[PDB]
């Protein structure tokens, strides 16, 4: 899961 | 950086890198520099050398060999140690027809316990003693080496790798397969090297685990629920183990003393959580006498 | 082994003094918030969960991220890969089989390469100085555990538990010391499962009464209450399982009598 990335 | 340092000559040789005996241009002081060859795409900085460098970074104690320094360029990982002459192996080997004398095993083996309890006072387990990674130098210090295979500990612990300690000097709780190990691994192996540099040759020289375990009970006797409760019940214990019979431990190691024996016998202790410890084996008799004598070369 | 524990807690009351991160660096941190922390720690969580590492690596690597964020100034985008690279050296540095370092790149769904992880593991050791084994909250825990009478599965899982949540809330938690935060854990563990109270041996082992553990008591008796509405629940999710005794599932204690 990405975070604080589009 | 490495500006300061003169390389000397090759000394020996780790497993990610080899040691170099260098000189500080600036100082004077001569060190043992390790090299750690890390490259990229890899899968970075080994595990071994960030438990080696941050344990080794909180163990400052007279016999226990500092890291003075580190230098981490982008591509490579220098590993600054004070310098020490020789290792205990290499020195046993050059004192053959005289073997050790009594004084120095003494003093060898009090220096040790006191490295070993300073470890222990700090949660570390060092898991690799053997006398290869024991140095000394020549007023006559001996200096726990090679932290590589080190690891931090809990209390209480939890189970940690199995794959530990080099077999002539590992304990029969990691060959039993037991759940949980502890210090007591770490004085089962000088225990191992006491009688090492008395006798001057191994004390269990087994070239497989069983044989390994073999070996120990021949010496020490098979050990049972009441040596040692719970054996029997062990992952790697069979009740097809033969039942050697427990021998003297004057004949284990002839020329001990009474004390000698009487602190080995504790150091060999079957059941770990009886074993002596190193803080309290400080206070043995056998040390009563104790001094620092200088390697008689 | 007896002969070391008191050794062994002195020199970890020391440590956890020095490695201690800077309270109040969230404030000066331009881009980033307790919020966005919330949401990593989070994740390291589940990560934890994916691949089965210990508890302690998921402390060891929330101590690493906010010691390196007390002193480098990270933009949002980066916070992740500043996590991956602390778990990774926690779990080099704790784990029997760490995960290998194409498995952290791909927990992130590819928000990273290879080669940026392992500059950010190089950077993170050199801001680190190396000084990779720090104490933790569980590392307390696990000592204080070894003074119930009798021990009690229920008690250490939500000891645990409690412990894990206080990491996800910089605010208040930075303020407190992993000991204490640990006290206060287990002193609202036994209370909840057993009525029982932080006991008179673990004041003559740490100094620590009732009393001085108050502030952060009360600080997690909220947080425990409030659990079920907080944002993250990744760690309620996790202690739902029987490997923790479904310990998540307990009802938290309306008033802790003090």
């Amino acid at each position: 899961r990405n975070l604080f990335g589009p | 950086s490495m500006e300061n340092f003169q390389k000397v000559e090759k000394i020996g040789e780790g497993t990610y890198g080899v040691v170099y005996k260098a000189r500080n241009k600036l100082t004077g002081e001569v060190v043992a520099l390790k090299k750690i060859r890390l490259d990229t795409e890899t899968e970075g900085v080994p595990s071994t050398a960030i438990r080696e460098i941050s344990l080794l970074k909180e163990l400052n104690h007279p016999n226990i060999v500092k890291l003075l320094d580190v230098i981490h360029t982008e591509n490579k990982l220098y590993l600054v140690f004070e310098f020490l002459h020789q290792d205990l192996k290499k020195f046993m080997d050059a004192s053959a027809l005289t073997g050790i004398p009594l004084p120095l095993i003494k003093s060898y083996l009090f220096q040790l316990l006191q490295g070993l309890a300073f470890c222990h006072s700090h949660r570390v387990l060092h898991r690799d003693l053997k006398p290869q990674n024991l140095l000394i130098n020549t007023e006559g210090a001996i200096k726990l080496a090679d932290f590589g295979l080190a690891r931090a500990f809990g209390v209480p612990v939890r189970t940690y790798t199995h794959e530990v300690v080099t077999l002539w000097y590992r304990a029969p709780e990691i060959l039993l397969g037991c759940k949980y190990y502890s210090t007591a691994v770490d004085i089962w192996s000088l225990g191992c090297i006491f009688a090492e540099m008395v006798t001057r040759r191994a004390l269990f020289p087994g070239d497989s685990e069983i044989d390994q375990l073999f070996r120990i009970f021949r010496t020490l006797g098979t050990p049972d629920e009441v040596v040692w409760p719970g054996v029997t019940s062990m992952p790697d214990y069979k009740p097809s183990f033969p039942k050697w019979a427990r021998q003297d431990f004057s004949k284990v190691v002839p020329p001990l003393d009474e004390d000698g024996r009487s602190l080995l016998s504790q150091m060999l202790h079957y059941d770990p959580n009886k074993r002596i410890s190193a803080k309290a084996a400080l206070a043995h008799p056998f040390f009563q006498d104790v001094t620092k004598p200088v390697p008689h070369l | 082994v007896p002969d070391y524990h008191e050794d062994i807690h002195t020199y970890l009351r020391e440590m956890e003094v020095k490695c201690k991160p800077k309270v109040g660096y969230m404030k000066k941190q331009p881009d980033i918030t307790n919020s966005m922390r919330a949401i990593l720690v989070d994740w390291l969580v589940e990560v934890g969960e994916e691949y089965k590492l210990q508890n302690e690596t998921l402390h060891l690597a929330v101590n690493y991220i906010d010691r390196f964020l007390s002193s480098m100034s990270v933009l949002r985008g980066k916070l992740q890969l500043v996590g991956t690279a602390a778990m990774l050296l926690a779990s080099k540095f704790e784990e029997i089989y760490p995960p290998e370092v194409a498995e952290f790149v791909y927990i992130t769904d590819d928000t990273y390469t290879k080669k940026q992880v392992l500059r950010m593991e190089h950077l993170v050791l050199k801001v680190l100085t190396f000084d990779l084994a720090a104490p933790t909250v569980n590392q307390f825990l696990t000592q204080y555990f070894l003074h119930q009478q009798p021990a009690n599965c229920k008690v250490e899982s939500l000891a645990m538990f409690l412990g894990e949540l206080s990491l996800i809330d910089a605010d208040p938690y930075l303020k407190y010391l992993p000991s204490v935060i640990a006290g206060a854990a287990f002193h609202l563990a036994l209370y909840t499962v057993t009525g029982q109270s932080w006991p008179e041996s673990l004041i003559r082992k740490t100094g620590y009464t009732l009393e001085s553990l108050k502030p952060c008591l009360m600080d997690l008796h909220q947080t425990y209450l409030k659990a079920p509405q907080h944002a993250q629940q990744s760690i309620r999710e996790k202690y739902k399982n029987s490997k923790y005794h479904g310990v998540s599932l307990l009802n938290p204690p309306e008033t802790l009598n003090l």
